[PDB]
């Protein structure tokens, strides 16, 4: 009623509407998975067109050169927010000389969605990220939320329709450690379906994904390394 | 009726019923217990799992602000890990002053007072996360505090925070704690968790253990997972 | 930071409105100005014997020839007194002299005025009583929480104070020595107090060729055998 | 400049002398120096003239309200801990040399304040440029709580050395007496130089000036 | 709206001002404190709810200096606050005027603190209320409260807490017939004030009393030895 | 009204950047074509009376020599983005010496959208979102593109894109005309003809503006004469 | 910072009004009667007096009439308060004028100079409006003498002959009627002023302490300000009771 | 300080401070001006009364430069600052740039202050509304009008203030290549077109007039009078 007016206002039970009101916001955004190996990660975005004539948009924003993530939310309020994740990480090489450790960066992430919470006028970020990583310790995959919480995962997959996914990703839990750079794309184009309609289901066009690994530097694939990607796997 | 709105503005019986509701947002955590006895301070909390999704490790509810200091928070993760942050900073500036290691009585007070501050002001909003703070040494020994929503501090030999808590307050009321060892007590802080989680709505959990005292050399440390599941087989001799 | 006084749909201010009710309704003053000095007459009623009378007193001087009375709220009044008195010495600084009364009332009464601009501020809730000795000439004015200061030879303040100005409109007139302004500002005290009245109840205090001094309980009992 | 005091038995006096100087030539012979900070509180400046002179004004000022505010006696260390914080804020820029010196319920007590900011308890002493004088003087004939009427002449006598061995300190002698019982002002209480007259008087007739132009405007 | 923010009310009062008041009964305490001839003491009762609670820990008697002693009856929250701000302005008195502060001019200060709360819709003001004993030079001991709204008065004899009318009663009994005030004389009528009052009895450990005296200025807390003392001795 | 512009919807979405797009509908409608031998853009004057001079009205603004630009929605907001426009292209030849990639031009004006705030801003902050719609068409070095913006910041390439009330009907027109080679000329003469089916009033020689940029000349606007020899050939 | 308490002084009427700036006229509207005059001779500002009293002192000047410089002047119709400022901020104005240019004012300069600022407050700041409506009268080496008239709201305009406060609609339509431009003198007009106080004044008894007369003229190179006392009001209170009845 | 924001969006997009600060410029006098051949024309009706009012105060018609000049209807208080941070920041340009002010880089500059202040945190949108109107180089007339909503477009012949639009019906229809080609039809037409206005008019209609490179004249009364006896 007169409870959500402000974050700052606490409802008769101690919750926050307007932080629920944004965590409800990336539910809102495309459907994105990840997942890594004892060795690599892979992060597959889904990529949606405006319109039919209009191109698909951008998903995946490259960070560090071991680092990649993946946007499910508010565009613009990911943009501003990727200024600060990339000036960070620019400043971890600025002043420490080496790639800023990917638990580091997203505790970082969170500080700067805390600021807007405890202060009445300021609005949360209302974007999700799903992020992942290689460093000393292997690849990892984070996940935030606008509430500021964010976790360590084994694999994870946001947006609609991510449980039929999440459920894939309980199965084949223990065969994600032991498989190599070419079944993690497998497995992760097959997590993708589940995500998606009856209909479309998958496009090199609006299909891309990235890859990190031990020597391999992350990069990102659209349509001529995603092809081959494609072919060979079932649905 | 408009009163309750800002934490500024008082109640007709003279309250503010805004540090009331974060108290009850504090009702709804994890527990998260603690014992303090003659060889130390012993730490334990719920970590309920989520999802098997998760890897171990995540979701880490086992705080340390300062060498010799651990904390547990039970509340809103959000303001958790902020205060946990500002805890440290005033630790770490404590020490960019005097030069040593802030006391846990004096920690406890600059950190409540820096909680109670957001209650005055209607442009901000109180912190919704209770925690306790332990702490040993030589010259002052076991020490446990706990500070509530409201910014205010009270040295405790045991307390409970989250969900079940005077359950557990009491049981550990009915045994004498200080005479025991953290050996000892950790095979009580197991047995407690294990009578507090039941099966109705929770699902699965794990034991998350601190240990700080003469075992530990009197810094902040972990349990080991080699102990953990040894001081949980002391708990299956009774639970099972 | 938004103004809390505007403007009525009549004009009038509707928080200074309030304000000159309150001060109305507060503790009952009286000053007379006749012959070579301004007699201050207040009460200070205490509701047991465990408060001391030495450690509160209610009138209070500015300055040497300068002293102030008033009735109202109790904590917008200390923060009078402060500003004021800061103000005289601000005056002492510049001007290296005693302050005149005309220039003293004028500058705190526009500190009234701030209030009824400035946002997130309530007015003053205190009506002062200005009393000043300088040249020669005695000075009584009268202040209230709208900022406008008015000059008087005799007046009343407090509850019950349209009575006390009816009563030295009849009584008081002209060529009343020092000791007939007592005498006449004690028995227009004597109708707005009720019940028995002794040296502590009532805080009296003048003004005259040598300042403006507080008057000891001592001699007050003298001036309560009439 | 030749400013002094001297604490006795039963209370102190600040004796100073009446001359001030602009750095050619004297300024004003009867030009008064101690000023008012408080009844039984008293001060004397040096140094530069119009430094001391805002820095007392901003001190009576200050100490009036905290006899005002408290409705108690002045505490003569409460005045020293005002003027070297305004010395300290400005770094020592303001000259002003400062003595202060009174009776409070403690009893008679002198302090000194530097124009850097130094604040020493003492029972006598002398600030200015004339106080090598006055301090061999009250140095050598000084006795534990004098009587009243010896420490009269023995700091009059001080200020009379602090100024005929100095070359900015003339005029008359200004003491002022502070006891427990109360303060006394002794204006021109010394005048060591007799030579008051002059040989010749000077006078003009009228129409004796060149005027060119010539208008008046009434009033 | 008058009852939200402190303005006038249609009468000239202030709700937040008379809120801060009914702030003060929220405690569940009762203090009290008699100014002797050669003494000055205050006695309040020590809350120890839990068993766990450590009884070090929880005192209601605050030193603000040597010779001034200090309890607080209110929000607990906001009573720690106000002292440690008391603290901040007593030694600023001495940083600048020099002496150890007065009880008086220290309330002054006190009550200055909450002028501004009240005068200002900006800060709340604090519900607690201040009690300050000590024993000035000049005029002996000095014994003085401070509510919220910022008004002070010497008292022979305070009351705070739940019980006000009928802790002044008491006290009214010995002031009328006017008795002999002296060290035990005082902790004869403190502590039959409040056992009476509230038909306990009260241990030496349940209670904490604070004194100062002529002989020993420095500000002492009463130790359980002594107290009992003064408990078989006083009944 | 009893909520700030950051305050968020129930699904998540601000109230503010919501109604800026609605408010597009209002505006002027202009369609930009991207073809292999340049971009082609064309707009109405909307002249309501013959009172008025048709040279005071410019819906179609040059960026850059290769580089050009479409207005629609609000007309307040369009006029402040292209001296910030306009200077930032700038700025990248006084830094890097060379013509912005129209795709950091869309990126450089996208940085702007969002910042909209009311605590913890400076007083060069502005309150209310943008409400006016952009087409930046150009030649670079990966030949003629046509990019589209809307208040929430978003930059797509697009192959065609229309702006303004008329965007809805005219939008699905540009998929049906466009197909695989269509050359300048050719979607010049797709463009009047989609444009008069859209408008309510008479097609004229001055009744519109038509400027086209190719990879051999920069972008220039068909004047008068120019105007009425595309006319004729409908 | 609650938005509930503001109330956004700067929204506009349907009809394309402030609220604030109507009921700050309506509050002058209760002031008392201030008139003045420009005549061929000199300038004549004269007022009531609404506020009697037995033990009044008023050993001051004039109530609502105040001098802003040498040769100018003002009068007063609305709240004290905001009176004070407002003279006060004229006569800072007026002396910043004479900061730079070292010239006396033209009448004309000192009254769009404050109404910048009374239209400032109204544009933004959150702050209430001003109260107060003033009249300004004087002589400068340009126009000579002049009359001027403020209103709260900012807008001002030059006048032969106005009135404000209580009975001003009346006094407007007496000026109408009796007043005569380029030919009544500085003597005339203050025959006339006095028989428009004392017909629109429905209070009876006129006395030369209710009413205050202020001349201001320039003589041998000099403008001379002046407040006729109570004696020579009284006399003229002589002269108008013959005229009268 | 007060930071907030006034201007906020509403359901519809449209603007309810905007729309009615534009209601107070219908409210304003009624004020015209025609572009000339070699000349500029402005033209306001005044309501004085009882010849009480001073002329000299009166005028709405000002001079931004020797070369530029402007009428405004609207709220009188916002039209002093608005025409003196346009004549401080005229002679700016003119510091800045050696040759004069070109009437287009003038009316930029005016109605983004009507842009600025109205989007500003906790200023007020200005309810006037003017004609800025002078000559740019060559000798070409040149007549803007601006919006409190912050735009502004050319005209050949444009009015403001009241029945604004009757006058624009006027001009609409009887502004042809005849129309001001001369400066005895460009007076009577401007003439012409105040004559519906008028209500109880007469000598209360106030004119202007520009030519070249001569400052702004201003017509006195009484040939006022003469050319409006030519009615045929």
């Amino acid at each position: 009623n007169q409870y959500d007016n402000d974050v700052t206002v606490w409802s008769p039970q101690g919750r926050i509407h307007q932080i629920e009101y944004a965590m409800e916001a990336v539910k809102q955004g495309s459907a994105t998975v990840g997942l890594k190996s004892k060795t690599h990660a892979v992060l597959v975005a889904l990529k949606r067109a405006q319109s039919e004539l209009a191109a698909h948009q951008k998903k995946i924003l490259h960070v560090d050169n071991h680092i990649g993530i993946s946007i499910a939310g508010l565009t613009a309020d990911a943009r501003l927010l990727c200024n600060f994740m990339r000036q960070e990480c620019l400043d971890s090489r600025f002043v420490f000389d080496r790639p800023l450790p990917v638990s580091r960066l997203v505790s970082l992430i969170g500080s700067k969605t805390q600021i807007p919470t405890q202060r009445y006028g300021r609005r949360p970020y209302g974007v999700g990220l799903l992020i992942a990583g290689y460093d000393d310790m292997g690849p990892h995959i984070f996940q935030t939320c606008p509430s500021a919480n964010y976790f360590d995962c084994r694999a994870m997959s946001i947006g609609a329709r991510s449980q039929s996914a999440r459920t894939y990703l309980e199965r084949h839990m223990s065969e994600f450690m032991e498989c190599n750079l070419n079944e993690l794309v497998k497995h992760g184009l097959r997590a993708l379906r589940e995500t998606l309609p009856a209909e479309q289901d998958l496009t090199t066009k609006n299909v891309s994904i990235g890859i990190v690994g031990k020597d391999l530097e992350f990069t990102i694939y659209d349509d001529d390394d995603v092809s081959p990607f494609l072919e060979g796997l079932e649905e | 009726t408009g009163y309750d709105l800002s934490a500024s503005t008082f109640s007709p019986d003279g309250r503010v019923f805004q540090v009331e509701y974060a108290m009850k947002a504090v009702e709804n955590s994890s527990t998260a217990i603690g014992i303090r006895c003659k060889d130390g301070v012993v730490f334990g909390v719920e970590k309920l799992v989520l999802s098997k999704l998760y890897e171990e490790g995540s979701n880490k509810r086992l705080f340390n602000v300062d060498r010799h200091v651990g904390m547990a928070v039970a509340g809103l993760l959000a303001d958790a890990r902020s205060l946990a942050d500002i805890a440290r900073e005033e630790a770490s500036n404590f020490r960019s002053n005097f030069g040593y290691n802030i006391p846990l009585k004096h920690l406890a007070d600059r950190v409540a007072m820096y909680v109670h501050a957001y209650t005055l002001y209607s442009a901000v909003r109180p912190f919704g996360c209770s925690f306790m703070l332990g702490s040993y040494s030589v010259n002052d020994g076991a020490q446990l505090y706990m500070i509530d929503p409201s910014g205010v501090s009270y040295g405790y030999w045991g307390c409970a925070i989250g969900k079940a808590r005077q359950a557990a307050k009491t049981e550990i009321e009915k045994l004498q704690m200080k005479e025991m060892t953290c050996r000892d007590v950790v095979k009580e802080v197991a047995k407690i968790i294990y009578i507090v989680h039941d099966e109705v709505k929770d699902k699965a959990f794990e034991l998350e253990l601190s240990w700080v005292g003469e075992i530990t050399n009197g810094r902040h440390e972990i349990v080991p997972k080699d102990v953990r599941e040894e001081a949980e087989k002391y708990a299956k001799e009774s639970l099972k | 930071s938004f103004s809390l006084t505007t403007f009525s749909p009549s004009g009038k201010l509707v928080q200074i409105e309030y304000a000159l009710a309150a001060v109305a309704g507060g503790a009952p003053s009286v000053g007379i100005k006749a012959a070579n000095g301004v007699v201050l007459a207040t009460e200070k009623k205490q509701k047991s014997i465990l408060y001391d009378e030495r450690s509160v007193h209610k009138v209070e001087p500015i300055t040497k020839h300068i002293g102030l009375v008033y009735s109202g709220m109790g904590p917008d009044y200390r923060v009078l007194v402060h500003r004021a008195r800061k103000l005289a010495q601000q005056y002492y600084l510049v001007y290296q002299e005693p302050i005149p009364t005309a220039q003293l009332v004028q500058r705190v009464a526009s500190v009234m005025q701030e209030y009824t601009q400035s946002g997130g501020v309530r007015p003053f809730g205190v009506s002062l009583l200005i009393c000043g000795w300088n040249e020669g000439r005695p000075y009584l004015f009268q202040s209230d929480p709208s900022g406008a200061y008015f000059a008087w030879k005799a007046t009343a303040m407090g509850k019950n104070y349209v009575n006390g100005k009816t009563f030295l409109e009849k009584r008081y007139n002209e060529d009343l020595e020092l000791e007939d302004a007592i005498h006449t500002a004690i028995l227009t005290l004597k109708e707005s107090f009720e019940g028995q009245m002794t040296e502590d109840n009532i805080e009296v205090g003048i003004c005259n060729e040598a300042g403006f001094r507080r008057l000891t309980p001592t001699e007050v009992k003298d001036y309560l055998a009439a | 400049t030749t400013i002094a005091g001297l604490v006795f038995q039963d209370g102190v006096i600040l004796g100073a002398d009446t001359r001030a100087t602009n750095d050619s030539v004297v300024a004003d012979k009867i030009c008064e120096k101690i000023h008012f900070i408080a009844p039984k509180i008293y001060c004397c400046g040096a140094g530069v003239a119009a430094d001391a002179e805002m820095t007392t004004r901003m001190a009576a000022s200050n100490m009036e309200l905290h006899a005002l505010s408290t409705g108690r006696e002045c505490r003569v260390a409460t005045v020293t801990r005002m003027l070297r914080q305004t010395l300290f804020r400005y770094q020592g820029y303001v000259g002003a040399s400062l003595i202060v010196g009174g009776v409070d319920f403690t009893g008679p007590q002198l302090y000194s304040v530097h124009p850097h900011g130094s604040y020493s308890r003492l029972p006598f002493t002398a600030l200015g440029s004339g106080q090598d004088a006055a301090i061999a003087v009250l140095e050598d004939r000084f006795q534990p709580n004098m009587t009243l009427e010896a420490a009269q002449e023995l700091l009059v006598e001080a200020i009379t050395a602090g100024i005929l061995g100095d070359l900015g300190s003339g005029g008359n002698v200004d003491a002022c007496v502070i006891t427990a019982a109360g303060a006394k002002m002794l204006r021109a209480l010394s005048s060591p130089t007799k030579p008051i007259e002059r040989s010749s008087q000077y006078r003009f007739a009228p129409g004796t000036t060149p005027v060119l132009s010539q208008t008046v405007v009434p009033l | 709206f008058d009852r939200h923010i402190t303005i006038f009310s249609p009468e000239g009062r202030l709700y937040q001002v008379e809120y801060a008041f009914k702030a003060i009964n929220q405690g569940g305490l009762t203090s009290v404190a008699v100014r002797g001839k050669d003494c000055a003491v205050i006695v309040t009762q020590k809350k120890v709810p839990d068993k766990l609670l450590d009884s070090s820990t929880v005192t209601h008697l605050f030193k603000i200096t040597e010779n001034i002693g200090c309890v607080m009856t209110g929000m607990t929250a906001d009573s720690r606050s106000q002292v440690q701000r008391a603290r901040y302005e007593a030694a600023n008195w001495k940083y600048k005027y020099g002496y150890e502060i007065p009880v008086d001019m220290l309330c002054k200060r006190i009550a200055d603190i909450s002028q501004v709360y009240t005068q200002n819709a900006e800060m709340r003001p604090l519900g607690c209320c201040m009690i300050l004993i000590g024993i000035d030079e000049e005029q002996g001991p000095q014994v003085y409260k401070c509510d919220p709204a910022g008004y002070y008065c010497g008292f022979k004899a305070t009351a705070a807490g739940v019980k006000q009318t009928e802790s002044t009663s008491f006290l009214e009994k010995k002031v009328k017939k006017k008795f002999d005030w002296t060290f035990e004389q005082t902790v004869e009528t403190a502590i039959t004030c409040l056992s009476t009052v509230l038909s306990i009895d009260f241990k030496p450990s349940e209670i904490e009393v604070g004194v100062v005296t002529v002989e020993n200025p420095k500000f002492r807390i009463l130790t359980e030895a002594e107290i009992d003392a003064h408990l078989v001795a006083l009944a | 009204y009893d909520r700030g512009v950051n305050t968020f919807s129930p699904e998540g979405r601000l109230f503010q950047v919501e109604y800026a797009i609605e408010a597009i509908k209002l505006g002027s409608t202009a369609i930009g074509i991207q073809t292999s031998e340049g971009v082609c853009l064309a707009v109405e004057k909307r002249i309501t009376s013959p009172l008025m001079e048709p040279s005071s009205i410019e819906k179609i603004v040059e960026i850059d020599a290769h580089i050009g630009c479409a207005m629609s929605g609000l007309i307040a907001d369009a006029k402040t983005l292209i001296d910030k426009a306009r200077v930032e292209t700038q700025n990248h030849w006084f830094t890097y010496n060379e013509t912005m990639t129209v795709e950091s031009v869309t990126q450089a004006v996208s940085n702007l959208a969002l910042q909209f705030g009311e605590e913890d801003a400076d007083p060069g902050a502005m309150s209310r979102p943008f409400g006016v719609a952009l087409l930046f068409g150009g030649v670079d070095e990966k030949g003629p593109q046509l990019f589209h913006m809307d208040p929430s910041g978003t930059f797509v390439q697009c192959d065609a894109r229309a702006i303004g009330s008329a965007s809805e009907g005219a939008q699905s027109s540009l998929q049906e005309v466009y197909h695989k080679s269509m050359t300048l000329k050719e979607a010049i003469k797709s463009s009047l003809i989609i444009l008069k089916q859209v408008m309510e009033e008479k097609l004229n020689a001055t009744n519109i503006e038509l400027a086209t940029v190719q990879p051999g000349q920069n972008f220039h606007m068909f004047t008068k004469e120019e105007l009425e020899e595309v006319i004729k050939d409908i | 910072m609650s938005r509930r308490y503001d109330s956004r002084t700067t929204i506009f009427s349907p009809e394309g009004r402030l609220y604030q700036v109507e009921y700050a006229m309506e509050a002058i509207g209760h002031a008392g009667t201030c008139l003045g005059i420009l005549a061929n001779d000199g300038v004549l500002l004269a007022a009531e007096r609404r506020n009697i009293h037995k033990l009044l002192d008023e050993v001051f000047f004039s109530e609502k009439i105040y001098k802003l410089n040498e040769d100018m002047a003002c009068s007063v119709a609305g709240i004290t308060s905001d009176a004070n400022v407002l003279t006060n901020e004229l006569r800072l104005i007026a002396q910043r004028y004479l900061l730079q240019y070292q010239e006396p004012i033209p009448c004309e300069q000192l009254v769009t100079a404050l109404c910048d600022i009374k239209q400032a407050y109204t544009q933004f700041g959150g702050k209430r409006p001003f109260g107060v409506s003033l009249l300004y009268i004087g002589w400068d080496k340009h126009y000579g003498f002049q009359l001027y008239q403020s209103d709260p709201s900012g807008n001002y305009g030059g006048w032969k002959a106005t009135c404000i406060g209580n009975n001003s609609a009346a006094a407007v339509s007496m000026l109408k009627q009796d007043y005569k431009e380029g030919e009544m003198t500085l003597k005339s007009a203050l025959a006339l002023a006095i028989k428009v106080l004392n017909k629109t004044m429905d209070v009876s008894k006129l006395s030369a302490e209710k009413v205050e007369i202020a001349t201001l003229t320039r003589e041998n190179g000099k403008t001379v300000i002046r407040v006729l006392k109570q004696k020579e009001v009284e006399q003229l209170i002589k002269k108008h009771e013959e005229e009268e009845a | 300080s007060y930071d907030r924001a006034i201007t906020v969006f509403s359901p519809d997009g449209h603007l309810f401070q905007v729309e009615y600060a534009q209601e107070a410029v219908k409210k304003g006098s009624t004020a015209v001006g025609v572009r000339g051949k070699d000349i500029v024309v402005l033209g306001v009706e005044k309501k004085s009364v009882a010849k009480l009012q001073d002329e000299r105060t009166v005028r709405k018609i000002c001079a931004l430069d020797d070369n530029v000049c402007m009428a405004f209807a609207g709220l009188t208080a916002d039209a002093r600052i608005v025409i003196n941070r346009a004549r401080v920041e005229c002679q700016s340009h003119r510091l800045t740039v050696e040759d004069p002010v070109t009437v287009e880089y003038i009316t930029r500059y005016i109605a983004s202050l009507k842009q600025r202040y109205t989007q500003s945190n906790g200023r007020r949108p200005f309810g006037i509304s003017a004609l800025i109107v002078g000559f740019d180089f060559d000798g070409t007339p040149r007549l803007y009008q601006t919006d409190p909503s912050g735009t502004y477009h050319a005209w050949k012949a444009n009015a403001i203030g009241r029945g604004a639009k009757s006058v624009r019906e006027f001009l609409e229809k009887n502004y042809t290549d005849e129309a001001i080609e001369t400066d005895d039809l460009t007076i009577k037409l401007v003439i012409k077109a105040l004559l519906e206005v008028v209500q109880s008019g007469g000598k209360n209609i106030e004119l202007a007039v520009m030519r070249r490179d001569q400052p702004l004249k201003i017509l006195n009364p009484e040939e006022i009078e003469k050319y409006v006896a030519e009615i045929e």
